């Protein structure tokens, strides 16, 4: 079957790098 | 929650400070 | 007209308490590694005090800057547990403004 | 406050309460296409359009600068060709 | 961009100007004995608090012990009998001529505008600081109490044992 | 159809504020002479 499924590695605390700049109208 | 109410937030408001005349202050510092 | 000093350092104090404005400062490399960025937040320290403290529109930030201030001695790391922080110590900080403040 | 024994409201004209019809001696007309009699029978049968006001007249209805002179000339022309 | 640039001179003071600042305002004041900006250090000088002590922000405007109030009641109440008067004629307009029913629709509203100025000299800290003042104090009356009846009644039960154990003897 | 709804409506709203000039001059003396004139402003 399947030995062992994968461990959760969510990782919510990465803050991410979006750009934002088209935000003056 | 729908509906934007002005002048009265929690937090200040980014349109807020858009609106600020920091804003034009910062666009002319080299007036300043 | 011209705004005067006054106005535009209490707009900088107050829109310090925006989580995203202090993720985003905090984001670009030279904001943080110049000391001139720690030594104005630094200067900013004496409005704590009346009757500058009369003028504010939100008392989070007093607490923010002062957070920010530990910030120097606490390290950029800890950026991305930011946000998670502020969420998580809401309540109890707010607390200890009012204690300050309403007692 | 807003007591004003100044302002004075007259009745609207004309009253709605009352028989609107027979103010202006306007019921001949509403009497002749009325939609039963006196008695509640049906006068007349009802329709929607204007074809049998024209039945009388003889045809099959199934379905619903300038010179006279010259042009009466041509079409003489034309017929007797 | 979304996040306005940081003001211009917060960039202008290192750790040198700071702990030069001690002898460049001795230095100013020695000298003095809208500030013009002569030099990169004039910031950091407490700026003056304006004469006329207001401050304009998004075009508004912003500036002892506690540290015949029944005309304004008899006011409200005539107030309040007139506007309900006023509400039955407006609804009889609505019933009769409702054509110009608005005509003292508007003229209602002003008194309860009225009603909402009457309000305002009316404003209502000093009463919450009074009904804070009375629940803390009723509350460290409640403690302070309990506290004497607790040590009291271990008095009490002190003497006892020492009567009887005075009867045993 | 309208205007025996029309009719229907004034009658309802005549019954209304005769019933609150009522209740008004019961409950409220005081304001029993403004209420007639009120009646007098309306009829």
């Amino acid at each position: 079957p399947s030995y062992s499924p994968t461990s959760p590695s969510y990782s919510p605390t990465s803050p991410s790098y979006s750009p934002t700049s088209p935000s003056y109208s | 929650k729908g509906a934007v109410g002005p002048n009265n937030f929690i937090w200040p408001a980014e349109d807020a400070l858009r609106r600020g005349m920091l804003a034009m202050a910062s666009l002319h510092s080299k007036e300043l | 007209p011209l705004p005067t000093r006054f106005e535009v350092e209490l707009e900088f104090i107050q829109s310090l308490a925006n989580i995203q404005y202090v993720t985003y400062l905090l984001t670009q490399q030279q904001i943080w590694k110049s000391p001139n960025f720690k030594n104005y937040l630094k200067y900013l320290e004496y409005w704590c005090n009346p009757p500058y403290s009369q003028c504010i529109v939100y008392p989070n930030c007093l607490f923010i800057l002062k957070l920010l201030n530990g910030f120097m001695e606490s390290a950029l790391e800890g950026l991305d547990e930011l946000p998670k922080i502020i969420q998580l110590q809401g309540p109890q900080w707010m607390n200890e403004m009012v204690e300050r403040w309403a007692n | 406050y807003y007591v004003d024994p100044e302002t004075t409201y007259t009745y609207q004209q004309p009253n709605p309460l009352q028989d609107l019809i027979s103010v202006y001696g306007l019921d001949d007309i509403s009497r002749q296409v009325a939609r039963t009699n006196l008695d509640g029978t049906k006068a007349v049968k009802l329709r929607k359009s204007y074809k049998n006001q024209i039945a009388d007249l003889s045809g099959k209805f199934s379905t619903i600068n300038f010179d006279w002179d010259l042009c009466s000339s041509v079409l003489s022309q034309f017929e007797r060709s | 961009s979304l996040y306005p640039p940081p003001p211009p001179y917060v960039k202008f003071f290192t750790q040198s100007n700071l702990e030069k600042l001690p002898k460049y305002k001795e230095k100013k004041a020695a000298s003095a004995k809208e500030e013009e900006i002569t030099c990169a250090l004039d910031y950091l000088i407490p700026p003056p608090m304006p004469k006329n002590q207001q401050y304009r922000a998004f075009g508004s405007i912003w500036q002892e012990n506690e540290s015949n109030y029944q005309y304004k009641i008899q006011e409200l109440r005539k107030l309040l009998k007139s506007l309900l008067l006023n509400y039955l004629e407006l609804i009889g307009v609505l019933s009769i001529n409702p054509d110009m029913y608005e005509r003292k629709v508007e003229n209602i509203r002003t008194i309860l505008v009225n009603i909402h100025h009457l309000l305002n000299e009316y404003r209502q800290s000093r009463e919450s600081l009074i009904m804070l003042l009375e629940e803390q104090l009723e509350y460290k009356r409640g403690e302070i109490r309990e506290i004497e009846q607790v040590c009291k009644q271990v008095h009490d039960k002190l003497t006892s044992i020492q009567d009887t154990l005075r009867t045993g003897s | 159809r309208s205007n025996q709804y029309q009719r229907g409506k004034m009658h309802g709203l005549k019954q209304l504020r005769d019933s609150l000039a009522d209740k008004i001059v019961d409950e409220f003396p005081e304001l029993k002479e403004p209420v007639e004139d009120i009646i007098k402003r309306t009829s």
